[PDB]
């Protein structure tokens, strides 16, 4: 159908000849003369403030070559792929478990460790937020600025009050999705180093290579055409490496020891550091007549972003506008509010809050085509957005919207191979 | 400590090396033999990236001691190439689209390869226990299986 | 004249760094894992077919990886940056001294050596062509096809037979320059592999990488997109680096061994093998007025391109159509004429022709001069291109057009650093 | 042939290398100690490009053979930056305009700075014989004598 001369082709990717042969490079795979080994030392409390950091017997062991905080940043010391909430090294204070104190450069892997266990720390432990309910409360202790309250949004359409009130139907329902983490198969990796001619480069496993870029230049107080992101052959993401991970805690030793850098995350420090998907809570209630027809939704959800924002601005956002399924509803109302948590750092998890709201919107609808008598799939073939439908957010779509083929090719289908 | 001398057959080749004993195969092989192809994505023998054919047989190098691989047979991804090309394991693998972010492909290949070395028309079934040690989280084992099952047909002829 | 942001300024080079920080590569400052060493088996004789060549003894040393001839090459063997007449191992005869007949890829130089050294040969020996008079002789061997001159120009412009009639003045002289070698201090260098990724590559001290491509691409039989030419920091050219130097003969050991070949050449390979200027006779004959005005210039030259074409054909005519100096002359006539001789070969050499040219016609304009008893930067002025002059091909020049200011300002200068 | 033992300070630490003799002190540098800034432009004393400064004296290393570096001390151009930055005579060799290919640079650096390491006030005149052994295809060498002239006022000027 409509002929093409390679599209839609089968075609042998244009990288997996070394992905078969093995001679293919992730992050952790490369080697440089006299390169230096990196370990992050990090927080075991959640939040708190540092009274007292000693590096000094770190530093003294025949091996290793630095040992730093964030007095050694000569840029900037805040980051994030939205909100710039994030330090590249403690100053302020810990709002998280395993945030970065401190970093250090060695000669090997077990100097660096070494180092590591020979760094001292004292603190002076805060209110350890872990519950949403606790984080909203005005008497919880701030964990950024003066409130813990991240982000919030409202969606209305048409008027729900009303049309609440034209339904044969009602359903109500509260919702609830857990946190999870991408799992990519390679561990964070990356290395840093000046090349020959003098360029300040990282190799790393990651999503956005020009977005890296301007965080290490921020940091290092460099044009960002004086620094050069390689995104290496990266072992999957799935959303988990968009945030910064070792590209600034890289780089920031090989301009101090100009070195190069290498820092291979274990599985655990990885998953222990990586951002989370954003566990979410909403309150849905969503009016029908008999018929099938939706009338009104209604939607009131929370979400637990952790201790920093990462995509969490983006997932509220996607959410909002998505929990009232692909379906026409011209009734809309939608209230969203993300809060800050001494809980993992959540951010982008493929789905972007959809999965999330997909449970909630999806439940509702085979919960009318149960209370209906209605097959699950006509009961959606009714309500599909199709070209010329009205979206939540007054936009007509205008072309590509093939839902209802996808809810008739895949029950036909099912019948095929499972009897539906 | 004192450095152990270690023999085995790397790749097709004698090898021999006098190194200390406080390391895994893993790391040896990653390290002191330059095979990067031996991916780490655990450390605790789950994920099978960094497996390897020794004696035959797969195992997860990441849970033994450098020591261990003394008086062995061992065959990498490396290993696998025939005089620089794609073995027709390796081919199949590359057509059938069981390749994703290709860190686990390392690994699927050797297990797939150990399989096919000791039964070379085995079951679908077979062919899944065979590989059930090697997580993907990519290609949802689908395409990486429809590879053997591919390698397998044209093995026939 | 004219308020530049920052042109003109005497800005810091943007590869300087490098240079004087001794971190910037040249070629044979590159090495990689399991690379092998390569060496070339040249000819000892200038014309002549190879009545055998025994390779067995050299292939047979351990340490040797590979030992080929031109039977090797799965793709082109005719190269040349204008003509096509240089193979890239000799095949059906020997040109010139230096030949290249097979390559040598081994574990370490010395191997290499011992492998060069190990390899016989028996020639059946032609005639040596060293003139241009014999070159021209027709019954004279022919060193490719059919004659051995190779190019032919004839510039015809106004009437010269006329002209030198109505002159008062007419000075005739024959000239010639030498034979010379560019002489970069960094002898030709180096090193082909295939990368992480397959991608077939070649580091080289060049002048122009993507020409350098298209020859290697053509001999292994590969798109241009498949062959990757880095210009490595290179030690200067002068145009002795135009002509393909190793980067087929360490391609092809890579494709056959599949591993890094690394090639450096001696000073005296090197100079031996890479082009040199063109060495001619020009006879000439220029007429002018009493009052130093130039009516006609008329010149008969001969080149010795030596045994391969390189930028023959660049060089005949760029000297053809600058050959009566940057003046007015209302009447030319210019004839070339170019030959193949068993000679080194003669490519481009900083000027193209033209450094040979003004030693003629500067020396026919100091001549008159002298004659005429004018001084010599007058008689220039004189008959100086100006914007609006017309040139011997027909061309006006239509704008930047400085000889004045040159012919002034360096006579003021003159008169005041020597006594002018 | 037996190896030997070679202990010498190279840039600025004491190295120990058990090596074969059968070497030039060039190929030590290059192969066994990997600094390539020393150049290889012609392999029989002529271009200056594999000059090093040898117990204070620029040397030809294409002339030596590797056990003679035994006790002495040798700086190539790896060990005049300082810290990983430009020394001052590096600075000057920027921005005067004495660099085109580079690869005379390595060996033109080593000769003016063993020159001004003996001698920090030289007479243009004394400058120009120092340097006469390094050859340069490329600047016509007047920037690059500018280049350590103007190295020599400066550090002058440093009379603060
Ligand atoms: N019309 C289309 C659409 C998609 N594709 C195929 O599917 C891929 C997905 O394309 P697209 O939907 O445009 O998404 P992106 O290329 O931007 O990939 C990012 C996306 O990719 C996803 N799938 C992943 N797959 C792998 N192997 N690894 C990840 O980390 C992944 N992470 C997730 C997440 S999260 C995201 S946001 C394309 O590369 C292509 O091979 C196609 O052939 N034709
Ligand atoms: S690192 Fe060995 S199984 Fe995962
Ligand atoms: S293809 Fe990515 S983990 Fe298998
Ligand atoms: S290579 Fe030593 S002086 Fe030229
Ligand atoms: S700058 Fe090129 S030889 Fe000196
Ligand atoms: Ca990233
Ligand atoms: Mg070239
Ligand atoms: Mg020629
Ligand atoms: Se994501
Ligand atoms: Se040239």
């Amino acid at each position: 159908g409509k002929d093409y001369q390679v599209l839609g082709k089968n075609k042998v990717k244009v990288d997996s000849l070394e992905k078969v042969m093995g001679t293919a490079k992730f992050a952790a795979d490369y080697s440089f003369p006299d390169m230096l080994y990196a370990g992050v030392f990090r927080s075991t409390v959640p939040h708190a403030r540092i009274v007292s950091l000693d590096l000094s017997k770190a530093r003294a062991i025949d091996g290793v070559e630095a040992v730093l905080d964030y007095h050694a940043i000569p840029g900037k010391n805040r980051f994030g792929i939205i909100i710039k909430d994030e330090p590249c090294l403690v100053d302020d204070k810990v709002r998280r478990y395993g945030d970065a104190i401190a970093v250090v450069a060695a000669q090997t892997p077990d100097l660096v460790q070494e180092a590591l266990d020979a760094i001292t720390i004292e603190y002076e432990e805060l209110e350890g937020i872990f519950t949403m309910e606790r984080a909203l409360e005005e008497d919880s202790p701030a964990i950024h600025g003066d409130t813990n309250i991240h982000q919030v949004k409202h969606l209305e359409y048409g008027d729900v009050d009303a049309a609440f009130k034209q339904c044969d139907i009602v359903v109500e329902d509260t919702y609830s999705t857990h946190r999870l983490t991408h799992m990519f198969i390679e561990p964070d990796a990356g290395v840093s180093y000046y090349d020959n001619e003098g360029m300040l480069t990282v190799v790393v496993s990651t999503q956005n290579p020009h977005y890296d870029r301007g965080e290490v230049a921020g940091m290092l107080a460099l044009p960002n055409s004086k620094v050069r992101i390689i995104q290496a052959t990266t072992g999957g993401g799935f959303g988990g490496k968009l945030d910064l991970s070792v590209q600034c805690h890289c780089a920031l030793l090989t301009y101090h020891t100009k070195k190069p850098v290498k820092m291979v995350r274990s599985r655990e420090e990885s998953t222990t550091v990586s951002s989370k998907r954003h566990p979410m809570t909403m309150h849905c209630k969503t009016g029908a007549t008999k018929d099938g027809r939706l009338q009104a939704v209604q939607v009131e959800m929370f979400g637990d972003t952790g201790a920093y924002a990462s995509y969490g601005p983006a997932v509220i956002t996607r959410a909002t506008v998505h929990c009232m399924g692909p379906y026409v509803v011209p009734n809309v109302r939608v209230d969203a509010k993300f809060v800050y948590t001494n809980n993992p750092m959540s951010g982008a998890f493929r789905g972007f809050g959809v999965p999330q709201a997909s449970v909630c919107h999806e439940g509702q609808m085979n919960a009318l085509a149960k209370a209906l008598g209605m097959d699950p799939i006509d009961i959606r073939i009714l309500n599909a957005h199709q070209v010329g439908a009205k979206l939540a957010t007054g936009q007509v779509l205008e072309n590509s919207v093939g839902l209802i083929e996808t809810l008739e090719k895949a029950r036909e289908k099912a019948v095929e191979v499972m009897g539906y | 400590m004192n450095k152990i001398t270690i023999n085995l057959n790397l790749n097709g080749e004698a090898r021999s090396i006098v190194t200390e004993p406080n390391k895994r195969l893993l790391d040896l092989l990653r390290e002191d033999f330059g095979l990067t192809s031996v991916k780490e994505g655990c450390s605790e023998g789950e994920c099978g990236a960094c497996t390897v054919i020794f004696n035959g047989d797969p195992v997860t190098t990441c849970c033994m001691l450098a020591g261990q691989a003394d008086e062995s047979t061992i065959i990498t991804l490396e290993g696998v190439a025939e005089d620089g090309k794609p073995s027709l394991l390796q081919q199949c693998f590359l057509e059938a689209g069981a390749v994703q972010c290709g860190y686990c492909t390392p690994g699927m290949i050797l297990t797939a390869k150990a399989l096919l070395d000791k039964n070379p028309d085995p079951t679908d079934e077979e062919i899944t226990v065979a590989m059930s040690g090697n997580l993907c989280r990519c290609t949802g084992y689908i395409k990486i299986h429809a590879a053997v099952r591919y390698a397998v047909e044209r093995c026939a002829n």
